[PDB]
Order: structure tokens, then C-alpha cells, then sequence
């Protein structure tokens, strides 16, 4: 197609079938379809655990860093990686989700101890 | 820790529609219940 | 090739097409009327958001203000309350010019122009302001004026350098060594060229569009 | 309480005036509003200046108005607002002057100080202080107390009227203390602290029953909450001022009993607009009380409380300064003659000039 307006941007090109996910890192026009026409494949990732229990990121940092420095926008997805490898600072939501997450674990845990505490009495109870 | 006046400014700007405020969380990841 | 013809109508319904909206552009007593039972602008049917429901009862409009005073307030200092209620520091527009609409049967319709002073720096130009259309804001009396416009200010606290993303530092590091520099001076990144202004920041007018004059 | 001489019309019915028919000029302008076209700032002055009848005065207010819809209303002359208000004294239209005033928005009618003290000497000599307490309570919505002269001609329409009425409703005590405090602001006589007191006063009354949004919605004030601590405040300064400065008694008594009534009462615009962590003004009024009865006790240990009534004050204020506001504000009026006479000749030249380019035009064309 023929776009009008519009910026490049760096994102993830899901691929692979069903229940077996596989992304391409791409640079692409926003406007493009998420599985079509792209610039250039700037690395790729791999979400499933392999044998050894790794999850794969390939990343062309030298491209990588050319497309940023030409105006070429980011997605959240892509961020989120940029951040675990360490070529980026980790997400603002990457640290709140992960706060919010030990919040919640917090609770869990003081309920089972209640629970525990409140099955005591039932052994009380006997 | 957010300073308590500007607590206080998100409690005006969105008054009638608030969580109960949370503190500092967990030092550690809590040991999953199990 | 040479089969491929001229397409007169389509040249003429795109000239045509222009020329009404030319004459029959809409005023802003038109496009920024408001029905206040149900919060919904009568030309395009649009409702406005939830947030904005409390203020829109409770506050006025630049041109309101403006039209109560001499010279439509030339000199006169307009703060927002949303400024008031977000910043401590004075966030003001120094009225230079003001156009009202003249077909509105109140004149509180228009567009204004002033010097932007923004958390207690002030700009250096007049520029058009923004969002006159909003029920947000405040005029300043005079003899509060001295008092409102008071502000001293406080070293800058934020930081000028921080350092490298972990990766970044070691590729850094790494280049140093290969290059044959050698040094233990830790890499920093640069924060002053590129500072980011708050985002309620006052936006460039002149530049933003403006609503079409189909009815919904 | 203003000269004849203040109010003497003779150097205005002697400015040299065009004379056009008002029906000639009445035809040009609707002409121009049909065909959606800018109107002339002196075409609607000649119509001003060539009044010549009560039923005229009718036909100008229309246009006056059409002149505030229309492209050029910025550009109404000072001179044409001064000669309107001046046309509605000669021909006995006051009712026509005061309404246009108070409906300023719909005919743009913004007078000059000098002009405010003409019409409202005309009500306070009348005796109709109902329509001279509506043209100082305009005044003070467009934060007109700049001359000295209003300020002693707005202060004794106050003072007289607040003795008159013994009940104040809460719009009443709104604009009643807006308007002592700006016009007494202007005056460090004693006669000005005692306003400045008495309007902190009663605004308090409205912000610590009816809340700070009924004072300072749509008001020349103030919209932060404290006006009883800005009362107190005159008190302490007034107390510890190394000059001996003055507070009037009825004053005084005006702020113990807002005091005591407050202290011991009997669609979605509904919001907290103070923080939470700062102290309400209901809860502060306990120790608001204690700095009262402390600095009325200093005061009166000191002698600067001033039994005369401020009616009584605000008279000798007025018969001792008065008389050299007249001739100051009389020498201004002059000056201002002399600058609009000129202006307004510029501008018969420059029309002048367009109408012959505009038969040159005609004639390349
Ligand atoms: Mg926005």
C-alpha cells in the first residue's frame, strides 16, 4: 500500500503456529501490517523455554542503535526487552508490575498463616 | 517514599475516586506459599 | 501508454468541495457551544469526558473573564486552576492581545494572546494560547497581582549525569580497552541537552488543528 | 459632595463636532451589518456626538450595541464612551446611562473615572443612593478605584448605605466587602484601614458559611481561604505600627460579632478544594478569637480606637480632600479634551485620504 503519514518503528513480528509462538524483531512503518512489509529484521526472540531452560533474544545492536538514532519509535514489548538485556534502564511499569506483584505475594502469604493460625484453633478445638 | 504534601494533591485531584494508599513494599520477593 | 484521460469531474469536485469550506467555516461560538444539562457540544454531539464534568459547572472561560473587563483585559494576569491545584509555583499568561467573537451574543467566545510564565520562569515571547475554551480559568485581581507573582527560586536538585545501562557501560568499557585507552573513568550520560518539560506544559497553538464544520 | 464646576458640562458641549443626520449615518451601518462588514469607530462616534433628542438616545443605544457584535468593537473611543454618558445626564436618561453600565458585556460601555464620578454624583445628589451604590459596586467589578477622587465618592455611598441597612443578605455582604476593601486599600487614612477591617470582615462572614467559592466566584478577590486572618492582621499591624494609626470602634464591633456568629452557629459541583493537611478555617477559629480580644486589649491600652462613627469620619474625609481632587482631576480633564480632539482629527484625515485613493482605484479600474 501507499502510506500516508506515518513513522518507523522497532517492534515484534509475531510468527511461528499455533501454541508455538516465535517473534521477529523488525524495524517497519507503523502503518505496515504487523507480519508485512518491514525495513529492516533487527533480531529475534524466542518466548518458549528450550532444553536447557533459556529463553533466546537475538538482537543487531549496531542496526539497533542506527534506527534509534534516526527517529525510529519503540514498542512497550520491545522496550521490556531492551531493558532485561540491559541496553536499556528497566521499564517504569517492569519495576511497579513488579512491585505490585510482591504486594501481592505478601497477602497470600499472611493468609495462609492465617489460615494455619485458624486451623490451630481447630486443633485447639480437637 | 512520596513527601505527604504531595500525597495529599493526588487526594484532592482525584477525590471520589481513590485506593487505599500502599507503603513501602516487600524488601524481598515473599516466598511463594506452597 | 497515453490511454489514460482527464478526470474533469474529479478535478472540479475538489475545487468545489474547497471553496465551501472557505465561506461556510464555522465560529467558535458554533464549535465550543456546550449544552450544560448534558454536557454534550450541540454541533458535533460530542460528550465531554467524566473528569472534566465537575469543572465545566464550577469554572469559566477565559473570554468570560475577559469580556467583564476594559480592553478585554489587556495587561491583566489569567492563571488556571488546574495550575493552581498541580503547581505551588505561579503559573500565569500575561494577556498582550485578545480577539473575541464578536458574533457570540456574550463575546465569550475568542482567541487570546500573551507571555507564557510557567512554575516561575518566564517566556521571552508572545505566543497564542491554548485551550481558551476551557472552564478553567481564574483572573487575577490587581492587587493581588504583587503578591501572586512573588516567586524565588530554588537550586536545581535533579540530576545533570547518570550513568550507563549495565550493557551499554560494559560495551563502553569494552571499546576503551581495545582502543587502547586506558582508564578507570566511570561513563556518563549527559541529562542537560535533552530535559523534558512537565507534561501540562502549555502547547503551541498556532500549530493545533481545528474542528471541521460538518455537523454531526 | 462633588462642585458644580466637577459637573459642569460647558468645555464638552464646546468641542467642535461634525454634523451629520442620524438618519443618513443610521443607514451606512445597517448597510454595512447586512453585507457582514466592519463598521467604523468613527462612524459610531458621529452618531454618539450628534444626538440631539431623548428618542435619539433610543436609537443609539441599538447601535451601540450592534458596535459590540461587530468586528471593531475593540475599537470604541474613549471620548465616545465619556460623550454617551455625558448625552444620557443632558436629556435626563439616567436610567438609560446605568443600565447600559451594568450591562457593559452586551454594549461596551467601560467609562473612565472621571465619567464613573459623573454619574454617580447626579444619583447622590438626587438622593437616590440605590442607583449610586450600583454604580460603586460596578466600580469595583472592574477594579476602578485608581483616582482618589472615586475613592472618597465610593466610600461615603458605602458608609451612608451600611447604616441604612441593619439586615445584610450574603450577596449583599459579598459585594459590600469587596467593595470597602479595594476602595479602602487606596486610602492610609484612618478612614482606609477602618474599610480595609470592616470588608476583611464581612467576607469572612461568606467564607466560613457559604464557603471561599462564594467570595471569590466571579469577584475581583482573593481565592484563598483565610479572609478572617487577613482581618486580624490589620489589628496587629495597626497595634505594632510605630506610627500612631487608627482603627474606628464600629469597626471593631462589626469583627466580635462575625466572630461570635461563626464561632456559635445554629450538578456535581460539590469539591474539597483545600488539602487535607492544611487546617480547615472552622477549626481555627478558637485561636482566631484569643488574637481578637489581644489586640483589642493593645489597642485600647494604646488610645487607636476612634469612637466617631465611620459615617461621621468618612464626612470630614470627604469635605477636607475632596476639593483638591476637583481641581486635579478638573486639570486631567482638560488634557484628555485637548488628546481626544486631536485623535479624532487624525482619523477624519485618514478617512478622508482612503475615500480619494478609493476614487483612484475606481478610476484604474
Ligand atoms: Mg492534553
Amino acid at each position: 500500500k501507499a502510506y500516508h503519514g506515518g513513522h518507523l518503528t522497532i517492534r515484534l513480528a509475531l510468527g511461528g503456529c499455533t501454541n508455538r509462538p516465535f517473534y521477529r524483531i523488525v524495524a517497519a512503518h507503523n502503518k505496515c501490517p504487523r507480519d508485512g512489509r518491514f525495513v529492516e529484521q533487527l533480531g529475534s526472540y524466542d518466548p518458549l523455554p528450550n532444553s536447557h531452560g533459556e529463553k533466546l533474544v537475538a538482537l543487531n545492536l549496531d542496526r539497533i542503535r542506527h534506527w534509534i538514532g534516526c527517529g525510529a519509535h519503540l514498542s512497550k514489548p520491545m522496550e521490556k526487552l531492551l531493558g532485561l538485556s540491559g541496553f536499556f534502564p528497566l521499564h517504569p511499569m517492569m519495576i511497579t508490575n513488579a512491585e505490585r506483584l510482591r504486594r501481592r505475594r505478601a497477602r497470600e502469604v499472611l493468609l495462609a498463616s492465617q489460615k494455619a493460625e485458624s486451623e490451630a484453633k481447630e486443633t485447639e478445638a480437637s | 517514599q512520596p513527601p505527604e504534601r504531595e500525597l495529599s494533591r493526588l487526594r484532592r485531584l482525584y477525590q471520589g475516586n481513590l485506593l487505599e494508599e500502599s507503603g513501602p513494599p516487600p524488601e524481598s520477593m515473599p516466598e511463594m506459599p506452597t | 501508454r497515453k490511454k489514460v484521460r482527464p478526470r474533469l469531474i474529479a478535478e472540479l469536485a475538489r475545487r468545489v468541495r474547497a471553496l465551501r469550506e472557505q465561506r461556510n467555516q464555522p465560529r467558535d461560538s458554533q464549535l465550543y457551544a456546550l449544552d450544560y444539562e448534558t454536557l454534550t457540544r450541540p454541533h458535533s454531539g460530542r460528550r465531554l469526558p467524566v473528569r472534566a464534568w465537575a469543572d465545566v459547572r464550577r469554572e469559566s472561560r477565559l473570554l468570560q473573564l475577559l469580556a467583564r473587563l476594559p480592553l478585554f483585559g489587556l495587561g491583566r494576569l489569567v492563571t488556571r486552576k488546574s495550575w493552581l491545584w498541580q503547581h505551588d509555583e505561579p503559573c500565569y499568561w500575561r494577556l498582550t492581545r485578545v480577539r473575541p467573537d464578536y458574533t457570540a451574543q456574550n463575546l465569550d467566545h475568542g482567541r487570546a494572546w500573551g507571555i507564557l510564565t510557567f512554575k516561575g520562569k518566564s517566556e521571552d515571547t508572545a505566543r497564542e494560547i491554548e485551550q481558551v475554551m476551557y472552564h478553567d480559568w481564574r483572573l487575577v485581581p490587581k492587587h493581588e497581582e504583587e503578591a501572586f507573582t512573588a516567586f524565588t527560586a530554588k537550586p536545581e536538585d535533579r540530576l545533570n549525569s547518570v550513568p550507563y545501562p549495565p550493557l551499554l557501560r560494559a560495551m563502553i568499557l569494552a571499546e576503551r580497552q581495545k582502543n587502547g585507552d586506558t582508564s578507570v573513568q566511570e561513563p556518563l550520560l549527559n541529562l542537560e541537552r535533552t530535559r523534558m518539560r512537565p507534561w501540562d506544559y502549555p502547547a503551541k497553538q498556532e500549530t493545533k488543528g481545528r474542528a471541521k464544520g460538518t455537523p454531526v | 459632595l462633588l462642585s458644580a464646576a466637577y459637573v459642569d458640562s460647558h468645555q464638552w458641549e464646546a468641542r467642535e463636532k461634525e454634523e451629520y443626520h442620524l438618519a443618513d449615518l443610521a443607514s451606512l451601518m445597517d448597510k454595512a451589518y447586512e453585507r457582514k462588514l466592519p463598521v467604523s469607530s468613527l462612524s459610531i462616534s458621529r452618531f454618539v456626538d450628534n444626538i440631539a433628542s431623548r428618542e435619539d438616545l433610543d436609537s443609539a443605544e441599538y447601535y451601540l450595541y450592534k458596535f459590540r457584535h461587530s468586528p471593531n468593537c475593540w475599537y470604541l473611543r474613549d471620548w465616545t464612551i465619556h460623550s454617551w454618558i455625558r448625552q444620557c445626564l443632558k436629556y435626563g436618561a439616567q436610567d438609560k446611562a446605568l443600565y447600559t453600565l451594568v450591562n457593559k458585556v452586551q454594549y461596551g460601555i467601560f467609562p473612565d473615572n472621571f465619567t464613573f464620578n459623573l454619574l454617580m454624583d447626579y444619583f447622590i445628589k438626587k438622593g437616590n443612593y440605590k442607583d449610586a451604590l450600583s454604580v460603586v459596586f460596578e466600580i469595583m467589578m472592574q477594579e476602578a478605584f485608581d483616582v482618589p477622587s472615586t475613592q472618597f465618592l465610593s466610600l461615603y455611598v458605602l458608609y451612608r448605605c451600611l447604616a441604612e441597612k441593619t439586615e445584610l443578605t450574603w450577596e449583599e455582604e459579598r459585594d459590600f466587602g469587596a467593595s470597602l476593601l479595594l476602595s479602602g486599600l487606596k486610602q492610609r487614612n484612618t478612614v482606609g484601614l477602618s474599610s480595609q477591617l470592616y470588608g476583611y470582615a464581612l467576607l469572612g462572614k461568606v467564607e466560613l458559611q457559604r464557603g471561599v467559592r462564594a467570595v471569590y466566584h466571579g469577584m475581583p478577590l482573593m481565592w484563598t481561604p483565610g479572609y478572617l486572618d487577613r482581618a486580624l492582621q490589620v489589628m496587629e499591624r495597626v497595634a505594632s505600627s510605630p506610627e500612631d494609626l487608627k482603627l474606628g470602634r464600629e469597626v471593631l464591633d462589626v469583627l466580635d460579632g462575625v466572630l461570635k456568629v461563626v464561632t456559635s452557629p445554629d450538578g456535581s459541583a460539590n469539591l474539597v478544594e483545600q488539602l487535607d493537611t492544611e487546617e480547615p478555617e472552622q477549626s481555627k477559629l478558637p485561636r482566631y478569637l484569643e488574637r481578637f480580644q489581644a489586640s483589642r486589649s493593645k489597642l485600647q491600652e494604646l488610645n487607636r480606637v476612634e469612637s466617631e462613627s465611620l459615617l461621621t469620619l468618612t464626612t470630614q474625609l470627604v469635605k477636607e480632600k475632596l476639593p483638591a481632587c476637583e481641581a486635579e482631576d478638573l486639570a486631567t480633564y482638560e488634557q484628555k479634551l485637548r488628546e481626544w480632539h486631536l485623535e479624532r482629527v487624525q482619523l477624519i484625515q485618514r478617512e478622508q485620504e482612503q475615500r480619494e485613493k478609493a476614487k483612484q482605484e475606481y478610476q484604474a479600474l
